[PDB]
């Protein structure tokens, strides 16, 4: 068995096109990336305090 | 004391530079799981002290290809004009009140191209003058929406006066009558500074470091600082231009709490674009100036002319 | 007069950073250690490396494009006259021929960074 | 966690508060605590030129009222 | 500061007579650049405060910038420096001799008459007296060419258009 | 009809800056001439005075001329002041 | 006296060399893993001051992480000499150390020391991330006890 | 007339000297009439604001602009010659003697 990783038309309608040209002309999917970001920021950091912490074994 | 003032201007930015370099690191880490400077003093508050006590005691190499001249011009003529760009601002007053304060910023910020031209030509190497005027090609490309989008936004203010951008914006943002022409004036700034997708110039996995390869320690010290006040300068200009806060002439205080605040935010999400985006190619940048930004950016200075004639909405000149 | 103090003393203060920065540290140098720098070998010199009509031709255009935004600079003043028709007129003919420049270098060929 | 990068941040607002405040205390300072009077024009530098002239000690900012003549 | 308007046109010339000396091209280009600069100060005294930073902007970081950047791609295999020639010295310092002996001649006499008749009694003395009222004259005189000067937009603009159309038509190269 | 929808179509799908733009100069072209505020424009343009208004002398048979600011005579900004 | 100075001007240099250590990557081989691996979230070298650092022109210590072969020597020492002072080398795994599994080979170098001076030597084949921290921090002793200023008062 | 007018036209005449006095490169005689103009602006500028020519205040734009437009045809000739010879040298600018 496989699957097709890229292999997806985009509709061609009114609804389609105009969220497209949106996404085009307001960078909405730029924004999803600056949220993962911000996400990312606010996430407890995997850091440990070495050599007062050691990575274990 | 109007030198006092200088003085108070110019050394409180270059330790606010210094301590970008820590806020810029510690983003980037706690953007990506890490921590970023937090052991060379309370959270590495001593870091960017420690750089610059290390690279001014580090051996500057100079090439033996270089035209020593240029090569230390450019340094001085880069700071210099990172440093003067700041005399016009109105955090409340400015220490220069011009009629023509963001003119004068748009042709400083266009001297400001040659120290590239300058760097690379003066390097030598035959390789990093590719990268020179790559850099000066992508910046001279900007300028021209740069200008533009500062001629249509000038058109509600009246006058090119830096501080008519706050009358102008007493009771409205100038983001919410302009907000296109903003996104793609900070687009412009981003790529202005060599900053995020567009550094190209100082590509890490691209060209190393581009046009500073040959430059180290001291010299290389003075261009990074020209950079990182060029960034926060042009953040404040963007919140002068679009976010203006309210002034009070008793309380200018309060006035210059919330331009660095805003000032602050946007100089953070400058260095948020830097830690969520891949690099632009050269050509694919120039081909979004010319062919998306320009295009727009004629029809909204267009725009911006209709606009207040055809709504009795011209602002006064005075 | 004000401004001048003002520029004297940014260039001064840049060119003492860089005196402080081009002389205070230690050096010890030869030949190997200036040598340019090619990741890890030596350069070719070649001969004007420099080239390509593309390069030339980008700054001629922001050339002519910078002469338009000089005509298209005095537009904040040029609203404060009562003939306000002709003015608009005037200003939305000069970015119409603005836009057909940049139009006829797109479709020409033009802004293109080809093979 | 996140928070900690609050220190460089509150460092950089008070390098960047320092130079507006500066300009203000400065200009009340030299202009006999009012605001420095703003010449965009000539009429305004003639305005501040007849205010040195009549304040009889060379000061623009020393406002002479109905109490000088009436 | 008495005498501004006097240093910065003798620093004028004294960068013309730089670069028309002709070294390389990008020290001439330096020294066009430094009196471009110096003469948007001058006509900064002068009041022509939009006309300067025109100057600026357009010629300093536009025209040369452009200038420049050609310079740093058709050049010399070693890119000449001032000193390998001494016609460059000889030029510059006939220029500058000549500079100063008829500064000198000025400044002590006040009538001399090379071509021209000149008298160098200062440079605030032919300013005139009055107010300009609320605004600047010289903007109004430049804003004054979207209302007055329609034929000037009409020719240059089109002549914007056809310099275009040109460069694409010259540099293609066939 | 359709040939010309059909052309948005393929320009709103493939090139929106484009569509954008044109439309915006379009109607920055246009709008302007069907706006009722235009003349306004012009005539708060026309109403800021800022040159003195030197006087005329009265040779008699001027009764429009005002006489005094206050007097009934010469235009009136009352039309500004509401809009 | 006035070598109390001396110290003290030693001791302010050497804190700012060594809270600014930036290396250079010369990852030869799989040792590049692992130091990148101190580079990850995990040990973040980045928190001491480690920089990500780029052409040799602004690097202060270089990390030599893999095999050194014949064909690959001459470039590592001219990027060893493109280097400004003061440098330090600092060789991890056994492969940079004395040559390692490859040592018999007719195409390695047995260790990187035959072609620059080596600061510490980090063993290993890999190292652990934190064993080369532990080197990294070690490196940064050395520094801590450098004596230049009071060499040059005693000149 | 006064001293500034007089290193005004002295510029003009040295960059007039300069142009007319060739060299190898050809940059440098187009620098050369570039100092050429900008030393006319600056002597347009100087008359036009002494004598309060308001509407004369538009010149030097124009001469500025048109100046500009030239000097960008000339950089593409000197592009030309250059793809053709591999310098700007005028010397290379011989072939029309026959
Ligand atoms: C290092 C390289 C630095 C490059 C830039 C140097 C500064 C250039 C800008 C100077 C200020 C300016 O243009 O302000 C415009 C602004 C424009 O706005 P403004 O003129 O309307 O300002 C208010 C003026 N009134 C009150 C009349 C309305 O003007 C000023 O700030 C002051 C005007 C008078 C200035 C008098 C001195 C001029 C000196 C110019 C520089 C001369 C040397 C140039 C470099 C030579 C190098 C060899
Ligand atoms: C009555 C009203 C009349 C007036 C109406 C005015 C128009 C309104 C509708 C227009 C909306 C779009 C405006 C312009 C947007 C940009 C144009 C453009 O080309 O975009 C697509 C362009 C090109 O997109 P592209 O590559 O997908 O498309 C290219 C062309 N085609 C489709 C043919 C392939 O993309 C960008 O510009 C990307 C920018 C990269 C950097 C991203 C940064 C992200 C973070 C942004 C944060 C916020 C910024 C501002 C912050 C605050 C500042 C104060
Ligand atoms: C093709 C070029 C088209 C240019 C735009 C058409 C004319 C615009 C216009 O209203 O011009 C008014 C102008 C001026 O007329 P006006 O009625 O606006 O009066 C202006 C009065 N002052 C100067 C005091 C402000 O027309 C001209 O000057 C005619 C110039 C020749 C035009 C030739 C076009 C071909
Ligand atoms: C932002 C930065 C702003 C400026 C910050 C200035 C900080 C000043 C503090 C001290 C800075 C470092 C001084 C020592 C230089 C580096 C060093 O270790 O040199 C050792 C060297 C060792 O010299 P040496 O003669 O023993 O060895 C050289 C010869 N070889 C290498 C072959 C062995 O010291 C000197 O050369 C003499 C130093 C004299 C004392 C300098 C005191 C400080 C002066 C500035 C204040
Ligand atoms: C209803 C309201 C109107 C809706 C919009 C209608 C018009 C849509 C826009 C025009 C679309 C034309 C067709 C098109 O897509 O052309 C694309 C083409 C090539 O584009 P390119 O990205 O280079 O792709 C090359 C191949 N891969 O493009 C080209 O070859 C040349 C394109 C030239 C564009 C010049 C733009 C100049 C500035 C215009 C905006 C400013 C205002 C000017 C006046 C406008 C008056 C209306
Ligand atoms: C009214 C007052 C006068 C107004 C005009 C300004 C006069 C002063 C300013 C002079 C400006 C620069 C003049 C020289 C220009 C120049 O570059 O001349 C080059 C010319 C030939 O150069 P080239 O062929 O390269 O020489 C051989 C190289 N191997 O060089 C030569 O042929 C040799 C001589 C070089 C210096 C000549 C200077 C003459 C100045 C006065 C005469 C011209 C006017
Ligand atoms: S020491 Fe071991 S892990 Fe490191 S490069 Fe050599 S073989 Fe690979």
């Amino acid at each position: 068995t496989y699957k097709f990783v890229n292999m997806r038309e985009p509709s061609m309608d009114m609804k389609s096109v105009t969220d497209r040209a949106a996404q085009t002309l307001l960078w909405t999917e730029l924004v999803r990336g600056l949220g993962m970001t911000l996400s990312y920021l606010f996430r407890e950091p995997a850091t440990i305090n070495y050599p007062f912490e050691k990575g274990p074994l | 004391m109007f030198m006092i003032n200088i003085l108070s201007l110019i050394i409180p930015i270059l330790l606010a530079v210094a301590f970008l370099t820590l806020v810029e690191r510690k983003v980037l880490g706690y953007m990506q799981l890490r921590k970023g400077p937090n052991v060379v003093g309370p959270y590495g508050l001593l870091q960017p002290i420690a750089d610059a006590l290390k690279l001014v005691t580090k051996e500057p190499l100079r090439p033996g290809t270089s035209s020593i001249s240029m090569f230390i011009i450019a340094p001085i003529l880069g700071l210099s004009l990172a440093l003067t760009m700041w005399v016009p601002l109105p955090m409340p007053y400015p220490l220069i009140n011009m009629n023509l304060g963001v003119l004068f910023m748009l042709a400083m910020s266009s001297l400001a191209v040659y120290s590239i031209l300058w760097s690379g030509w003066a390097s030598n190497s035959k390789y990093a003058l590719i990268g020179a005027l790559r850099a000066v090609a992508q910046t001279i490309s900007y300028e021209v929406t740069l200008a533009i989008i500062l001629l249509s936004v000038l058109l509600m203010n009246g006058s090119y006066t830096l501080s008519t951008l706050i009358t102008t914006q007493e009771h409205i943002w100038m983001i919410f009558t302009s907000w296109p022409l903003a996104m793609m004036w900070f687009i412009s700034t981003l790529a202005e500074t060599n900053r995020a997708p567009f550094d190209l110039t100082e590509g890490e996995s691209e060209l190393v470091s581009g046009f500073n390869v040959e430059y180290a320690a001291g010299p290389f010290a003075m261009f990074f600082m020209a950079e990182y006040a060029n960034i926060i300068m042009m953040n404040a200009f963007t919140a002068i231009l679009f976010l203006g806060a309210s002034h009070d002439p008793h309380t200018p205080e309060l006035y210059t709490i919330n331009f660095v605040l805003k000032t602050l935010a946007l100089t953070i999400t400058f260095l948020w674009i830097r830690a969520s985006y891949p690099r632009f190619r050269y050509d694919q940048l120039m081909h979004l100036l010319w062919k998306s930004f320009l295009p727009l950016t004629l029809a909204l200075c267009m725009w911006h002319i209709s606009l207040p004639i055809m709504t009795a909405s011209i602002p006064p000149q005075s | 007069m004000n401004i001048m103090l003002t520029l004297l003393t940014n260039v001064t203060l840049a060119s003492l950073l860089v005196l402080i920065a081009f002389w205070l540290p230690q050096l010890n140098a030869y030949s190997e250690k200036t040598s340019p720098y090619e990741c890890g070998f030596d350069p070719m010199g070649s001969a004007r490396l420099p080239f390509s009509m593309k390069f030339f031709l980008v700054a001629i255009t922001f050339l002519l494009f910078d002469l338009e935004i000089a005509l298209l600079l005095p537009l904040p003043w040029a609203s404060q006259t009562n003939n306000l028709k002709t003015m608009l007129t005037m200003a939305l003919f000069l970015l119409i021929l603005l836009a057909a420049s940049l139009a006829y270098e797109w479709t020409q060929k033009g802004l293109e960074w080809a093979e | 966690m996140w928070f900690e990068i609050l220190p460089g941040i509150a460092v950089m607002a008070a390098c960047l508060f320092i130079p507006g405040m500066a300009t203000a205390h400065i200009h009340k300072f030299t202009n006999g605590g009012k605001e420095k009077r703003v010449a965009h024009f000539s009429y305004q530098w003639n305005l501040m030129e007849r205010d040195r002239c009549i304040s009889g000690v060379n000061r623009y900012h020393v406002t002479k009222g109905l109490e000088n003549i009436d | 500061t008495m005498y501004i308007a006097f240093i910065l046109s003798t620093i004028f010339v004294i960068g013309f007579v730089g670069f028309s000396s002709k070294p390389s091209p990008i020290y001439g280009g330096l020294g066009l650049i430094v009196s471009g600069g110096v003469g948007c100060g001058i006509v900064l005294n002068f009041g022509g405060s939009f006309l300067g930073l025109m100057v600026f902007l357009i010629y300093l970081g536009g025209m040369l910038v452009v200038f420049g950047y050609t310079t740093a791609m058709a050049t010399e295999m070693y890119p000449e420096v001032w000193v390998s020639n001494k016609t460059v010295f000889g030029a510059f310092v006939s220029g500058l001799m000549m500079e100063f002996c008829m500064v000198y001649y000025a400044l002590k006499e006040e009538e001399v008459e090379i071509i021209f008749k000149f008298n160098g009694l200062g440079d605030w003395v032919i300013y005139d007296t009055g107010d300009s009222g609320f605004f600047s004259e010289e903007a109004m005189g430049i804003a004054a060419l979207y209302s007055y000067g329609t034929w000037l937009v009409i020719v240059t603009g089109w002549s914007l258009l056809i310099g275009v159309v040109v460069i694409m038509e010259i540099t293609r190269g066939n | 009809a359709g040939r010309i929808a059909s052309f948005l179509k393929n320009a709103w799908a493939k090139e929106p800056v484009l569509v954008a733009s044109f439309a915006i100069g379009g109607l920055a072209i246009i709008l302007p001439s069907l706006s009722p505020y235009t003349n306004y424009a012009i005539r708060i343009n026309r109403a800021t005075p800022y040159n003195y208004p030197v006087p005329l002398r009265d040779d008699g048979n001027m009764p429009d001329v005002p006489s005094h600011p206050q007097d009934p005579q010469g235009p009136s900004l009352e039309w500004l002041k509401n809009l | 006296r006035g070598e109390y100075v001396v110290a003290k001007l030693d001791d302010l240099v050497n804190w700012a060399r060594r809270s600014s250590l930036w290396p250079m990557t010369f990852g030869l081989a799989c040792c590049a893993v692992e130091m990148m691996h101190m580079a990850a979230p995990r040990y973040d070298m980045d928190r001491f001051g480690v920089v990500f650092r780029a052409s040799p022109r602004q690097s202060d210590v270089m990390i030599v992480a893999g095999t050194l072969t014949n064909k690959m020597a001459p470039a590592l020492r001219k990027v060893y000499d493109q280097m400004p002072e003061p440098r330090y080398v600092v060789s991890m795994g056994s492969c940079a150390n004395g040559g390692g599994y490859y040592h018999y080979s007719y195409s390695v170098v047995r260790g990187c020391d035959r072609i620059v001076p080596v600061d510490i030597y980090v063993p290993g084949c890999p190292p652990t991330a934190e064993a080369l921290l532990y080197g990294i921090l070690q490196l940064q002793r050395k520094i801590k006890r450098e004596k230049r200023l009071r060499i040059w008062y005693r000149r | 007339m006064p001293l500034v007018y007089m290193n005004i036209i002295m510029a003009f005449a040295i960059a007039l000297a300069g142009l007319l006095m060739y060299r190898s490169h050809l940059m440098s005689s187009l620098l050369c009439l570039e100092g050429m103009m900008l030393s006319l602006f600056i002597m347009s500028t100087l008359i036009i604001l002494n004598t309060h020519f308001t509407l004369a205040n538009m010149m030097p734009i124009i001469l500025l602009v048109f100046a500009a437009c030239e000097a960008a045809l000339g950089l593409s000739l000197l592009v030309m010659v250059s793809n053709t010879y591999g310098t700007d040298y005028v010397q290379n600018l011989n072939l029309l003697q026959c």
